[PDB]
């Protein structure tokens, strides 16, 4: 399953188009011009999440130091596709 | 604070543009700041007040931001006037966004509402790059008369999108 999500780079400010890659394991975003992968997190290394209308808050636990927000068009469905993920491991 | 163009305005957006740069590196720094608790609760302000201060700076913003978007193209002589009123109200706006940083803590709309701010002030930064160009010039703005309309629909994009936090604030950050 992809997802239309944008990005937004330190220094200047303009969104460009990004696609991302989600798995049953593991998260992980491809450049649109390369088609290669740069950086990937952990399922189960997610701690809370925000499901805005226009944008979307990632917190990680003991992986990422910095932060990780992008703009998606359904935040309700990619919120709830990671929930039930979960439910699936402690079953 | 130069004017390499040819009007007034010119200056006001430049120096305005120091001040705005220093906020939004700021609030760049204050992201990872309110989440690793190196951030004090807010400069002097309650939680409620925060919706009050946020918001009704936000509506006198966008309300601003038209006339501002018709002055940057054409109102020259206007246009400095525009820019003086948005750039005072973000200064609150980042005060009031860094409060609510670090000092609320009840659901996951606290660094959500921090980056539509960070962003939001990102999108006023190009604003006054687009406006410093074209400002009452079209003709040296060919372009930029292309990208200002990119300037002004990226502010309103976060203006809405943060007033959803400001809102439902009242339960989810009360």
């Amino acid at each position: 399953s992809f997802f239309l999500v944008k990005e937004k780079m330190k220094g200047k400010n303009k969104l460009v188009p990004r696609l991302l890659g989600i798995t049953k394991e593991s998260v992980m975003r491809v450049d649109e011009k390369t088609k290669e992968v740069i950086q990937e997190w952990s399922l189960t290394n997610i701690k809370r999440w925000a499901a805005s209308p226009k944008s979307f808050t990632l917190d990680f636990g003991d992986y990422q130091d910095g932060y990780y927000s992008v703009q998606t068009t359904e935040g309700e469905q990619i919120a709830q596709l990671i929930a039930g993920y979960i439910d699936i491991i402690l079953k | 604070g130069i004017d390499p163009f040819t009007a007034p305005g010119q200056l006001e957006c430049e120096t305005a543009i120091a001040a705005l740069n220093s906020c939004l590196r700021d609030l760049d720094q204050a992201s990872l700041a309110a989440v690793s608790q190196q951030l004090a609760p807010r400069e002097g302000i309650s939680q409620e007040a925060l919706h009050t201060q946020m918001l009704t700076a936000v509506q006198e913003i966008s309300h601003l931001i038209e006339p501002l978007a018709s002055a940057a193209r054409a109102e020259a002589s206007q246009l400095g006037h525009k820019v003086s009123q948005m750039a005072q109200y973000f200064e609150p706006l980042t005060l009031a966004a860094v409060g609510a940083a670090s000092k609320t803590l009840s659901h996951p709309q606290q660094m959500a509402l921090l980056d539509q701010t960070k962003t939001l002030a990102e999108s006023a930064l190009q604003l006054l790059y687009t406006a410093k160009e074209a400002g009452g010039n079209p003709k040296q703005a060919a372009h930029t008369q292309e990208a200002l309309e990119e300037a002004v629909q990226m502010m309103t994009e976060a203006v809405e999108d943060l007033t959803t936090t400001l809102n439902e604030a009242a339960s989810a950050a009360g």
